[PDB]
RNA sequence: UUAACCAUUGUAGGCCUAAAAGCAGCCACCAAUAAAGAAAGCGUUCAAGCUCAACAUAAAAUCAAAAUUCCAUAAUUUA
């Protein structure tokens, strides 16, 4: 579900990724939103790569990493999968997500 | 609250929802002062915010609400953050006659101080002492109670 | 130097925090009222006391010059166009013979102040401007309608 | 309403205009102002917030601007500083040293502060040092605000206690003048918000 | 609503949860 | 549209001060002078008169005139045709009580110029103020 | 170079210790 | 607008909105602008009736309608 | 202090101004009215004329946190 990640603030439009091919006129700067449109999984991979130690073992670790844009997973991977990890951030509930009982419990602060 | 029915038209004054009795702090000048909610609400607290917003997401007049200006700015900013985060599905802008959404994907955002439309990209990030700062949160909410050891990092 | 900068930061002034902000304060007392405006009280007091029955009619967008002409016109009717700023009119009842005539003097309206029950002259003033609406006449300083004014006037 | 203020008692001297300043005649500016710190004749003046060097052009800018705009009927102007005497080698020009908190120009007469705020601020911006237009009421408020912040300071540790007690051997890294400044003056600049 | 009542919100309650020995 | 002018009755066609100014809105200049000439015959010739002509959009004339200016009469009463440069303190003539009052009594006859006040205090102030405007001091007695 | 939060606190603690030294030298 | 009729009862409970709306209609500048209008005020809940030559009749009661709503509605109609 | 509304009459007041009427210069600096500045910015062949102040009707309340290729990655709350 990397396609559905959320960025705090205006990181979507403010974060720029810069890469250089090494040849003349090889400088490329792409905004986070543009990068996500080109590839939903690229942003997640880039962040992990930077966080990883700057050593030779980093490339090997990247191979063991599996990134899927959507919920689809190969069956064999599921069999390999042992445990799932809780989501780091608790997702705020939307108006519809709020239960009817919760609405009743919440008081009306002011009367229009 | 008056609603007009429509040439011959008739306006009917209808019953308005009443505030719950016995505020925790009676005699407060503003409802937030009355309810001891000065520093305990956030943009995620949609339930409180929705009461002060128009059906289509517009801001209600301050005079009708009666709350002090300080809360007015805080509440408006919190509501602005919720709209940009898509937390108000039932208060979305009204499409005038027959318009339809562009149907392009909407990026998931939260803690957005400014509109993404008018923010330019930052090409030059800078070095250690020249690093550019990315705003997170709003200055209006600095006074809110903090449960962390050190003050929150407004600029990321 | 960096070390000297450390000293400055520690010595930085610390401001105290008020318990409650001025807007969110509990209800505080207020100073006693003062009558500034006091002159206008005498003028309105004299005219109303002199004239028992007052015909209250809303003022159309009339011109200042016409009011003087109408003032002379009422002199033929034995009535006076004496008017003053209405923001001091409301406190009139607070300090005057009566306290209960506030609802009659609502908004900006022409006041016809007459001390004598010359009904025909008052009716003639009504005939001068039909479009201008006559709210009513407080005959003998008693609240009454325009239709009632005529009925009692009869 | 209440009675309107009057300036009848004020008397305008005959020499309403400002006099001419000559083109031509070491810590003069690195310290607190010791002279011209009190209003003498007028109720409005310009207060130096920093240490700067006033050349002949600045005096003409003050003289020409003030004379053209001021009203002799209701205003008068006086000079609170001497003419330039410090040479600036290329000598290109001479300057008048000024200390932090020195009143450079004082204007009075039958006028309000708001009338002179715009012109004084414009002159202050054109001055070589940071400056703020001041008046008798405003200057006292600044001191009153200065006193209030000092009196209500909640910091357990103060600059004077540490400096006077030589805690951490701080005096080894501090200049003798710093004791008098007490953190309110740094170099040729004065920190108004340092309490 | 009783005196000293605060509706539960993100900032009303501490992140940590009280326990009873 | 109200246009105020002080032109003398003696000359009914001053030219620029009336002709084209009234003409700019669009009117018949000849018609204006003829009615003004009618006023001239009724009134003494060669004395300034305030006028309150209203130029309506219908290209019609609504000519209203009143008493001759007391200001010029004060100048004439003081024997002054062209006053001093300033006239704030310059004075060439002094007017006593009796002369001041006599003209005021006749003055209170025009529906215009607000000459309907029962008290004469209002009337004297305008002429007293007018004298202040002119190079004339109104001394009680000389 | 802005001062770190830890640095400010550390100096304050040392200053207090020196203050205690002053009192015991006052008798 | 050939005719505009404003009716309200001052002796009884009188709404400020309708009374204020009457003042705006009964203005030297407003009346001149809509010269065709014949201004008639009925003085004795309040009912305001405006009659047009085309047959469009707009009736406004100020009991629960503010003067702005009437002015906003009337202004569009006058332009036609 | 600063948010709505309105602007009547003396008098084009005297000054070399052809003429300058609040508003080219120049004056001193009053009146009526409920409210009119002998005028505050505009307009100006000159004036008519645009508003601000007038009166009525609104509602408020001491500064911060240049030319090869961007350059750790990131991150607002469990004491
Ligand atoms: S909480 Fe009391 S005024 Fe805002």
């Amino acid at each position: 579900n990397t396609r559905h990640i959320a960025f705090s603030g205006n990181k979507w439009e403010q974060k720029v990724y810069s890469s250089h091919t090494g040849y003349p006129g090889g400088f490329r700067q792409v905004t986070a939103a543009q990068l996500h449109r080109k590839d939903p999984v690229a942003i997640v991979k880039l962040a992990i790569y930077g966080m990883l130690p700057k050593n030779l073992h980093r490339r090997t670790m990247m191979q063991r990493l599996h990134l899927f844009p959507d919920e689809d997973i190969p069956e064999d991977i599921l069999k390999n999968l042992v445990e799932e990890l809780p989501q780091p951030r608790r997702v705020p509930k939307r108006l519809d997500e709020y239960t009817q009982e919760e609405i009743e419990a919440f008081p009306r602060v002011w009367t229009p | 609250l008056r609603e007009v029915v429509k040439t011959v038209i008739e306006g009917r004054i209808t019953e308005t929802p009443k505030a719950t009795p016995d505020p925790p702090n009676p005699s407060g000048q503003c409802p937030i002062c009355r309810w001891n909610l000065k520093h305990k609400y956030t943009y995620e607290d949609v339930l409180l915010l929705s009461q002060f917003i128009r059906p289509y997401g517009g801001m209600l007049p301050r005079r009708v609400t009666g709350l002090c200006r300080e809360e007015h700015r805080k509440i408006e900013e919190c509501v602005k953050m919720a709209h940009r985060a898509g937390l108000l599905p039932n208060h979305r802008p009204q499409l005038p006659e027959g318009c339809l959404p562009k149907d392009k994907p909407k990026l998931n955002r939260y803690l957005t101080r400014w509109a993404p439309k008018s923010v330019k990209p930052i090409y030059k990030k800078g070095h250690r002492w020249n690093k550019v700062g990315m705003a997170v949160g709003s200055p209006l909410l600095k006074d809110n109670v903090c449960y962390s050891r050190r003050p929150l990092k407004m600029m990321h | 130097h960096f070390q000297r900068q450390k000293l400055m930061a520690i010595t930085e002034y610390i401001p105290p925090k008020p318990a409650i902000n001025p807007r969110c304060l509990p209800p505080p007392p207020k100073p006693p009222k003062e009558e500034s405006v006091r002159l206008l009280r005498q003028d309105i007091v004299a005219v109303f006391r002199d004239n028992r029955m007052i015909a209250v009619c809303q003022n159309v967008a009339l011109s200042a010059e016409d009011k003087l002409l109408l003032r002379h016109q009422l002199r033929k009717h034995k009535i006076f166009i004496k008017v003053f700023p209405s923001q001091v009119l409301k406190p009139f009842l607070e300090n005057s013979k009566y306290r209960n005539l506030l609802p009659l003097f609502v908004g900006h309206n022409l006041l016809l102040v007459s001390e004598e029950p010359k009904v025909k002259e008052m009716v003639r003033v009504l005939k001068s401007v039909p479009f201008l609406p006559l709210l009513g006449g407080c005959v003998d300083d008693t609240i009454l309608s325009r239709q009632g004014l005529v009925d009692y006037a009869k | 309403l209440l009675p309107v203020p009057t300036f009848e008692n004020v008397s305008i001297p005959e020499r309403s205009k400002l006099k001419f300043v000559e083109r031509v005649p070491l810590k003069d500016i690195r310290g607190p102002s010791t002279e011209a710190t009190d209003f003498t004749e007028g109720n409005f003046a310009i207060l130096a917030l920093g240490g700067g060097y006033l050349h002949w052009g600045h005096f003409e800018m003050m003289r020409l601007t003030i004379n053209r705009f001021m009203d002799p009927k209701n205003m008068f102007a006086i000079w609170r500083v001497p003419a330039p005497f410090k040479p600036i080698t290329r000598i290109d020009h001479y300057v008048t040293p000024v200390k932090t908190g020195c009143l450079v120009v004082e204007m009075g007469g039958r006028c309000e502060f708001e009338e002179v705020k715009g012109i004084l601020n414009q002159v202050a911006h054109k001055l070589p040092f940071p400056a703020k237009a001041v008046s008798r009421k405003t200057l006292e408020r600044m001191h009153q605000n200065q006193r209030e912040r000092e009196l209500n300071n909640q910091n357990p540790w103060t600059f004077e206690h540490i400096a006077t007690a030589n805690m951490f051997g701080i005096r080894k890294f501090l200049s003798p003048y710093d004791l008098t400044q007490k953190g309110r003056y740094w170099g040729k600049f004065y920190m108004p918000k340092r309490v | 609503y009783p005196q000293g009542y605060v509706p539960k919100t993100s900032l009303s309650s501490p992140p940590w949860q009280e326990v009873v020995l | 549209g109200v246009i105020r002018s002080i032109v003398r009755a003696g000359q009914a066609i001053p030219g620029p001060p009336l002709g084209p100014i009234l003409g700019q809105r669009g009117v018949s200049i000849n018609q204006f002078c003829k009615e003004f000439n009618e006023k001239t015959k009724d009134i003494k010739e060669g004395i300034p008169l305030p006028t309150k002509i209203f130029i309506k959009p219908d290209r019609t004339f609504e000519l209203k005139i009143g008493q001759p200016t007391v200001s010029y009469f004060l100048k004439a009463a003081a024997g002054i045709e062209k006053g001093a440069r300033h006239t704030g303190k310059e004075v060439a003539g002094l007017v006593s009580l009796k002369h001041v009052y006599e003209i005021a009594c006749v003055k209170a006859k025009d529906d215009a110029f607000a000459m309907q006040d029962v008290p004469l205090s209002s009337v004297v102030r305008s002429i007293i103020g007018s004298a202040r405007s002119l190079g004339i001091r109104v001394v009680k007695d000389l | 170079r802005t001062v770190s939060f830890q640095a400010k606190e550390s100096m304050i603690r040392r200053l207090e210790v020196e203050a205690e030294n002053h009192y015991w030298l006052s008798m | 607008v050939k005719l505009v009729r404003v009716q309200f009862c001052p002796f009884e409970k009188n709404v400020e909105s309708t009374r204020t709306f009457l003042q705006t209609v009964s203005s030297e500048k407003v009346r001149a602008t809509n010269l065709n209008c014949s201004v008639i005020a009925d003085v004795r809940e309040p009912c305001v009736d405006v009659l047009f030559g085309d047959g469009y009749r707009l009736i406004m009661r100020g009991a629960h309608l503010t003067t702005q709503e009437m002015l906003s509605a009337l202004a569009s109609h006058i332009r036609d």
